[PDB]
């Protein structure tokens, strides 16, 4: 039913605002401890020999690598991959510039999308970047992923109950309501506003008075788009372990200024790569993957917030491997 | 200055502390040890407000806000502009509440009355306690308390709420939610009542305690009676805050995540998952 | 363009806030507070003396009088004339408007302070259909004690001294709700009944306990005029003496309790 | 301390009273009952009920919109029976999702809503001339179904008045346990913040007032138990000291007081206008206001606070930024 005091609190705002993070220490620790499983830099090797476009076959996103740095690369991306399952998940034992295993072909595509997260999306990801690591954490298919439609468990590691699987239809409540902080809220704010760019987040007038031509009948957003936003509000602020006022004064949600927090910003070009991510990156994907790994309208898995940031504010609570692998990002 | 029947009751007597020098009259007011106490502790206080709100930017009178200091202060004095008016005011405030109710006591005490009064008026106070003492004690802060301003106020209680996302869902909410209700509605009903009874209108007889009781049996099929609402009526009211307390308290120190969660209890029996 | 906008910088809202308070002061002010001068208006100072006009504000102040039809015939009419006739026995402490006065005989028979009383009608109140409404169970025949609840009926009456004052011999019932308002008791070796509210009476099994007053304090009890009747006077005249005993039963509980 | 104002030491049993009405005195049904345990706390008598026509059309009307509602909800869990009770609270039937304007929405889509709406509509319409004239028959006052006239009003104000004036049944409350709070919050987001409404300021005013009222009224009368308080009629037809004593105690504690009969009419105009309050602001809400808050600015009552955090511009405003 509790949780037992005491709660680490911080400020947001102007004193007397009751803004902030409330957080409890037992919590905080459990996360700290899985983020910190993430493997550290491999040792630095230095650049000798020819660029592997020259000396191996098939390298069209590492050509510019040399062989120890690019050797190097393959034993990171399999120590954050597939570290059970080793080499032979993406490669043919005897023939390593094969393609004929899926998982190479992903990986390339994972690559490319990898190195643009870290050059295009500095305004979200910063100095911090990300790598294989950030979503994979380990296993090929990532332990937080989105459908077109809401699963239970979020953790696709967790085994579902027979309520909780996707084609059992008395469950689909309870399915929604997991993904929206378990509020009631009637809407699934991924498909509505992550997997595409159709709609919009914000729905308050920026008038006092409502504008004739917009404000009677069929001229109206329905009040739908106002529950629709807020459940992609709850389901923002359990993704990332955080409330409404780490990036709001709630006095006026729609007021920027003073009025909202640098992380609401960040957050903003967050709902932006993320849909860039799953239209161009990972969407595409669905022609490359086998029909176990599709959903039941033939959807690839795809990202929401909760993908990288696993209820923490920053994902693995700040920890970066930028500069241990230049060839992740960011491309001049 | 008196009412008709008013001399008889204006005798010597009932004080709790001082004895007769303090038991008199000032126009209608009776004073007391406590009346004493109350002016002082209102003087000071609305002294404190008016010089902190002279050095704050405005005089508007829905903008003006004394504020609790950050959170960094813990349960430590801090610097009168950024926090130490809040402080001093809260104790002012906490002076003249106590006061006014042991002012009560007093009167009850001469006119051979109950207590009940001052009683029931404990309750607001024991909530003002919990929000601005209590809770601010147990999180390790008196920033967390709420701020002395007409709209600001409302600032706090909503950023408040919406730290645990819906507040709807804190079942002491619903409860005390449930309460100021069923007050609102329970007093129309009695007041009403009695109205109806002794006003049926167009020259018609003033009614009875039976016609009361009729009324209810015939509409709902049950009357409480007569001295039983006014009991109902203080128990109803004095639940808005004494159940709301345990949802207040309950939030930060007992529970960190937002309130819908919390009926995980509920949907997450392993026997209907 | 705006709804709700009108002409220099004025909108619908912004007129029905002015209009809102205007009904809450209004209805405040010019309605509730005088509904509420309907009892002791008008005030008494020291000695109003013009007696050939009124003051204004003690017209302005007042409602149009109402008449309440009594269901058993009669009117009443308020706000009307009623200043209080009996001579009370106090005196004025000191010359100060606002001073207390003081008891000068014996304040629960003098029936002053919290030992006052209304100066009701000397009427015996009534059911919805004539019968007096209070009355003991000897003559309400058809009324019982509740299974469960203790009978009263045989069992002492100790009152604040520890004494024992006398025995209970009947409960009054109130017909109309269904509901017990006193106890009548022998006085022990006075030769007289007497009357006591349930609210001045911890009810226990093996007796009754009442801490208002002692017990030599129970033989000026005021007496009924009938012995199987009330009237609405000698309810307040009874239910007044043991509130008095609160404050005066002795001289310590006038004093301060600190 | 006087134990009655807790609880009846000895309850009184007698033959039940019967006060005819001028109509209906044969459609009273049951026979009454007693509980000892009520009787502690209230009148132990349960019963009888009277069941006239408007009381019948009442429950015949609400439970056909509790049987729409059930329905649809039962259908939310594909008829489960187990589900259902775990996920009771989730369930809801909803208003149109989509903007259809004032048109007569889809059944999948809010036309059941719409229909319950109704049968909840009638069945309130019901209740109310029952409330009404019983108060006729009984040869009483219409105060309180002039009070539960402002509450009815209040529902359909946000059940259909407020849709109909913006023009979008999109906008009505939800039925269920936790849609029709979800409800609260999006409507208060869509109109820039519920604080910042003034009726919503004076309705909880008005709420918090009933509040005060009836914690000091009830606790009043407690006090002058003692001297027949409670008997409420009588103290206003002929001031007992009951009502004498609890006038001089507001007088000398606050410096005013009201009579045994006025406190009553400020009790049901506090409780009245709690519900007028609200509904003036929902009259006003989506019809000629658009953001409460924006509107307190506009008019300069808005309070205002330092950066804490660095101030933030809107990204979406910078040049050569995406949509
Ligand atoms: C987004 C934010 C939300 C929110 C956040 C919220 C919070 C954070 C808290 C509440 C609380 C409460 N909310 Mg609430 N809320 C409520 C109702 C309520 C109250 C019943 C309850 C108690 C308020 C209180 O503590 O008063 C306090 C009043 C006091 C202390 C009065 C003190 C009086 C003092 C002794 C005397 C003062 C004297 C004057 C200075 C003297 C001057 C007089 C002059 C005339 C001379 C309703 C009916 C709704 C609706 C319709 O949606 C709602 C929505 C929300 N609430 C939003 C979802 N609410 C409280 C609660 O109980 O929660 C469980 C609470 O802590
Ligand atoms: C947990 C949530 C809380 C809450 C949530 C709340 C909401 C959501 C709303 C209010 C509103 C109000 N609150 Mg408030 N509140 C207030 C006072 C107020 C008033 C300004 C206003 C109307 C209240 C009313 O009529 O009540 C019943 C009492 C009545 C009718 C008697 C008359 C009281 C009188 C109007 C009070 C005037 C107070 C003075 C302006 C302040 C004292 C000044 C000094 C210098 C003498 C006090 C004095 C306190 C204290 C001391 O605890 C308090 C605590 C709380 N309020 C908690 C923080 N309050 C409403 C408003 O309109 O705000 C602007 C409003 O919408
Ligand atoms: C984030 C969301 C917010 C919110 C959103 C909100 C909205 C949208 C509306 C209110 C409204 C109101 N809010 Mg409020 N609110 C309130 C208090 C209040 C109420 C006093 C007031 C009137 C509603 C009412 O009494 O309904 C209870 C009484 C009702 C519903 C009448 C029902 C009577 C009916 C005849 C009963 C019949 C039932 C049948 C027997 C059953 C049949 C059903 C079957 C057939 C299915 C407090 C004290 C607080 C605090 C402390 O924070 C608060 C915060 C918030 N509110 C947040 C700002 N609030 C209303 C208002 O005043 O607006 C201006 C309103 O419309
Ligand atoms: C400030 C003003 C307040 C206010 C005022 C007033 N509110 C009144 C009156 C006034 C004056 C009455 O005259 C009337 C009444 O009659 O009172 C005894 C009534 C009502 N306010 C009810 C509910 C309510 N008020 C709410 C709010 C506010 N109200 C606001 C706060 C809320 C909230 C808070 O959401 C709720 C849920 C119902 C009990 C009732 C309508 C029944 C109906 O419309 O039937 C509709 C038909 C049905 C079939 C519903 C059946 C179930 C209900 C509970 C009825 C069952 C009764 C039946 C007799 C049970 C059998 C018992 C027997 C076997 C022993
Ligand atoms: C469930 C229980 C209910 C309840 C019960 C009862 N309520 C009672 C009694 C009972 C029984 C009385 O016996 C007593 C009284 O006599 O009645 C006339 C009283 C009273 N209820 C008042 C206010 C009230 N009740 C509220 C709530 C409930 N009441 C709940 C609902 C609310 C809100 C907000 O809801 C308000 C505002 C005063 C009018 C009066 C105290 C006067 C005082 O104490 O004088 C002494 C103090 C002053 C005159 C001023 C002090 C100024 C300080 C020093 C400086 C200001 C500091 C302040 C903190 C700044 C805040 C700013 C603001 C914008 C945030
Ligand atoms: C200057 C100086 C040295 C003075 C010394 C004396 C001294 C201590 C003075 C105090 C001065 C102060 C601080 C005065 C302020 C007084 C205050 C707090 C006034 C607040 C008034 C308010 C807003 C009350 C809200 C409640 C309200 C709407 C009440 C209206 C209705 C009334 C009057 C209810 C009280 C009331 C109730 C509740 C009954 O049940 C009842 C039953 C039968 C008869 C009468 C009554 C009755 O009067
Ligand atoms: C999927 C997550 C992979 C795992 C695990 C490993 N490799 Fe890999 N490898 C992968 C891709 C997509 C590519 C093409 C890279 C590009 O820039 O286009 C490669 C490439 C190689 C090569 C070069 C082969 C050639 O073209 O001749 C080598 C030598 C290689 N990989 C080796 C290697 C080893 C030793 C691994 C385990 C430590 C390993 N790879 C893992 C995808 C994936
Ligand atoms: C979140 C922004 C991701 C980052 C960064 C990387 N990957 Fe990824 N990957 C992601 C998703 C949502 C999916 C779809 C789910 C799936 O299992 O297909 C994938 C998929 C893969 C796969 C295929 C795995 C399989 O289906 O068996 C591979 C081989 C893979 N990803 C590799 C990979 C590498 C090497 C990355 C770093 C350069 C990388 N991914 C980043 C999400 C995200
Ligand atoms: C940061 C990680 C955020 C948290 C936590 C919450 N919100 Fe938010 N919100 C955020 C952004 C970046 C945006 C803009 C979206 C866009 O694409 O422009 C929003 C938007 C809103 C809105 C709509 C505002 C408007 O202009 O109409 C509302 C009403 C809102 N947010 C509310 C809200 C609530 C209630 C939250 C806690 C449950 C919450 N937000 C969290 C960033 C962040
Ligand atoms: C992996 C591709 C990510 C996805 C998808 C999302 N975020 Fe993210 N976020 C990511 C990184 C690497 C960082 C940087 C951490 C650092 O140390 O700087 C962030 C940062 C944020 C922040 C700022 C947190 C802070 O400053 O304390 C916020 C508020 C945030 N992210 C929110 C957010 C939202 C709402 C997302 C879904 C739209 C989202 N992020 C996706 C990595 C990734
Ligand atoms: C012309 C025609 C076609 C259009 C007009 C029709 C019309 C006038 C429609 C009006 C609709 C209105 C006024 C809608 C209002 C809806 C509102 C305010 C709903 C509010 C709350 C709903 C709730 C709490 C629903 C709860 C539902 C359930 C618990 C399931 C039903 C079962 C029950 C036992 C009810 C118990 C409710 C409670 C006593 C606990
Ligand atoms: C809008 C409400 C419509 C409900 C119609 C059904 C109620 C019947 C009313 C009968 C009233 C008879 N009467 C006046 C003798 O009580
Ligand atoms: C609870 C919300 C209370 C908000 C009160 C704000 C009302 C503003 C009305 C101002 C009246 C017009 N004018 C000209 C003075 O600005
Ligand atoms: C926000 C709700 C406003 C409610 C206002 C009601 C306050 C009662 C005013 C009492 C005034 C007393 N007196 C003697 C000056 O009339
Ligand atoms: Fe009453």
């Amino acid at each position: 039913c509790f949780e037992p005091p005491p709660a680490t609190t911080t400020q947001t705002g102007f004193r007397g605002l009751s803004m902030g993070e409330v957080l409890h220490p037992a919590t905080v620790k459990a996360k700290k401890e899985r983020d910190a499983q993430y493997p550290p830099a491999l040792a630095a090797v230095k650049a000798e020999g020819p660029p592997v476009s020259q000396v191996y076959k098939n390298v069209k996103v590492l050509g510019n690598l040399t062989e120890a740095e690019f050797l190097r690369t393959m034993t990171a991306i399999t120590e954050w991959v597939s570290p059970q399952e080793g080499c032979t998940y993406c490669h043919d034992e005897n023939n390593l510039a094969s393609e004929a295993k899926y998982p190479y072909v992903v990986a390339r595509r994972m690559l490319e999308m990898t190195r643009a997260i870290n050059t295009n999306w500095t305004q979200h990801v910063a100095q911090t970047g990300v790598t294989c690591y950030t979503c994979h954490r380990g296993t090929p298919l990532p332990p937080y992923v989105r459908y077109l439609e809401p699963t239970l468990p979020l953790n696709n590691r967790e085994t579902p109950t027979h309520v909780e699987r996707v084609e059992t239809r008395s469950g689909y409540v309870v399915r929604l309501a997991k993904y929206t902080a378990y509020s009631a809220l009637n809407y699934d704010p991924f498909t509505m506003f992550l997997a595409n760019d159709k709609r919009q987040v914000r729905v308050v007038p920026q008038t006092a008075l409502p504008l004739v031509g917009v404000s009677r009948g069929k001229e109206r957003r329905p009040l739908s788009d106002a529950y629709a936003t807020f459940a992609l509000m709850m389901s923002i602020s359990d993704s990332l372990g955080t409330n409404c006022t780490f990036c709001h004064n709630a006095q006026t949600f729609e007021s920027w200024g003073k009025k909202s927090t640098p992380q609401r910003a960040i957050a903003w070009w967050g709902i932006r790569m993320v849909r860039d991510l799953n239209m161009n990156y990972l969407a595409p994907l669905n022609a490359s993957l086998p029909a176990s790994r599709l959903g039941r309208q033939g959807e690839a898995p795809q990202a929401d917030c909760r993908t990288c940031h696993q209820g923490v504010t920053k994902p693995l609570f700040g920890a970066s491997r930028l500069k241990d692998y230049p060839e992740l990002g960011p491309i001049k | 200055a008196l009412l008709s029947f008013e001399r008889k009751y204006r005798v010597r007597g009932g004080t709790l502390i001082g004895g007769d020098l303090f038991d008199f009259w000032v126009g209608p007011y009776f004073v007391g040890f406590f009346g004493v106490s109350a002016i002082f502790f209102i003087f000071l206080g609305v002294s404190l407000i008016g010089y902190a709100a002279s050095q704050g930017p405005t005089w508007d009178p829905f903008a003006i806000s004394i504020n609790p200091p950050d959170l960094k202060y813990g349960l430590g004095a801090a610097p009168l502009l950024e926090g130490g008016f809040w402080q001093a005011i809260t104790v002012c405030a906490l002076g003249a509440f106590i006061s006014w109710m042991l002012r009560e006591v007093e009167i009850s005490r001469k006119l051979g009355i109950g207590w009940h009064v001052p009683l029931a008026f404990c309750v607001p106070i024991f909530m003002f306690c919990v929000l601005q003492v209590f809770r601010p004690l147990l999180l390790g802060s008196w920033g967390h308390a709420f701020p002395y301003g007409i709209l600001s106020h409302l600032d706090w209680v909503n950023n408040f709420g919406y730290q645990y996302l819906n507040w709807h869902y804190n079942p002491g909410h619903m409860s005390s939610v449930s309460f100021l209700f069923v007050n609102a509605m329970a007093l129309g009903l009695h007041g009403g009542l009695i109205l109806s009874v002794a006003n049926p209108g167009d020259g018609d007889k003033v009614k009875t305690a039976e016609h009361e009781n009729q009324y209810f049996r015939d509409v709902v099929g049950y009357s409480i009676g007569a001295l039983s609402i006014h009991r109902l009526g203080l128990f109803l009211a004095s639940n808005i805050f004494l159940t709301g307390a345990f949802g207040t308290i309950a939030s930060g120190p007992f529970w960190t995540r937002g309130w819908p969660e919390w009926w995980g209890w509920w949907l997450d029996i392993p026997f209907w998952s | 363009m705006y709804h709700g906008a009108l002409a220099q910088h004025l909108d619908i809202a912004q007129l029905v806030w002015y209009a809102q308070w205007l009904v809450i002061w209004t209805v405040v002010l010019l309605y509730l507070r005088r509904e509420d001068r309907r009892e002791g208006y008008p005030l008494v100072e020291p000695l109003g003396l013009v007696k050939l006009a009124p003051e204004d504000g003690q017209v302005y102040e007042l409602p149009y009088p109402k008449t309440f039809v009594l269901p058993h015939g009669g009117t009443v009419t308020v706000p009307r004339r009623r200043p209080e006739t009996r001579e009370l026995k106090l005196a004025q402490t000191d010359g100060f408007e606002g001073a207390p006065l003081q008891p000068t005989g014996n304040p629960l028979v003098d029936a002053v302070g919290p030992a006052s009383y209304a100066e009701r009608a000397e009427v015996v109140d009534a059911t919805v259909d004539g019968k007096a409404k209070i009355v003991p169970l000897r003559v309400a025949t058809d009324f019982s004690i509740a299974e469960g609840d203790v009978d009263p009926r045989g069992l002492p009456v100790v009152a604040a001294d520890g004494v024992e004052a006398g025995t209970v011999t009947d409960l009054w019932v109130d017909r109309s709700e269904h509901y017990f308002r006193y106890l009548e008791l022998s006085v022990a070796g006075s030769a007289r009944t007497a009357l006591i509210p349930l609210g001045f009476c911890d009810v226990k099994k093996d007796k009754i306990v009442v801490t208002s007053i002692l017990s030599e304090q129970f033989a000026n009890v005021p007496r009924l005029q009938s012995r199987d009747q009330i009237t609405l006077r000698e309810e307040d005249k009874v239910s007044a003496y043991y509130a008095g005993g609160l404050l005066y039963a002795t001289p310590e509980r006038a004093e301060s309790l600190l | 301390a006087d134990y009655q104002t807790i609880y009846t030491q000895i309850q009184a049993r007698g033959p039940h009273i019967t006060v005819s009405g001028e109509w209906g005195d044969n459609d009273r049904v049951g026979k009454p009952f007693y509980s000892y345990w009520l009787g502690k706390i209230g009148d132990a008598q349960i019963g009888p009920i009277y069941l006239g026509a408007s009381g019948i059309a009442a429950f015949a009307f609400g439970s056909t919109a509790i049987l729409i509602i059930l329905f649809n909800m039962a259908a939310e869990v594909h008829f489960d029976p187990l589900q259902f009770f775990r996920q009771f609270f989730w369930l809801g039937l909803y208003p149109p999702k989509a903007q259809y304007g004032m048109g007569i929405p889809p059944l999948h889509d809010g036309g059941w809503w719409l229909m319950a709406g109704l049968f909840m509509t009638l069945s309130l319409g019901s209740w109310w001339i029952r409330v009404y004239s019983r108060a006729r028959a009984l040869g009483l006052g219409t105060h309180i179904a002039w009070n539960f006239a402002a509450a009815i009003f209040f529902v359909l104000c946000i059940g259909c008045i407020h849709p109909t004036l913006v023009g979008s049944w999109s906008e009505g409350v939800p039925f269920g346990i936790w849609p029709h709070i979800d409800w609260l919050t999006a409507f208060s987001i869509r109109y820039g913040n519920f604080y910042y409404c003034p009726w919503h300021g004076f309705s909880i005013g008005f709420a918090y007032g009933c509040g005060l009222l009836f914690a000091a009224h009830g606790a009043t009368i407690l006090a002058v138990a003692r001297f027949g308080g409670d008997r409420e009629i009588e103290q206003i037809t002929d001031r007992g000291t009951a009502v004498e004593r609890a006038a001089l105690f507001w007088r000398w504690t606050i410096g005013f007081n009201a009579t045994i009969e006025s406190v009553h009419r400020w009790g049901w105009f506090f409780s009245l206008m709690v519900m007028v309050s609200a509904s003036v602001g929902i009259l006003l809400t989506g019809t000629f206001v658009d953001n409460w808050y924006l509107w307190c600015v506009k008019h300069g009552a808005a309070p205002d606070y330092p950066a804490y955090l660095p101030a933030t511009p809107d990204p979406a405003s910078l040049p050569g930024a995406p949509k």
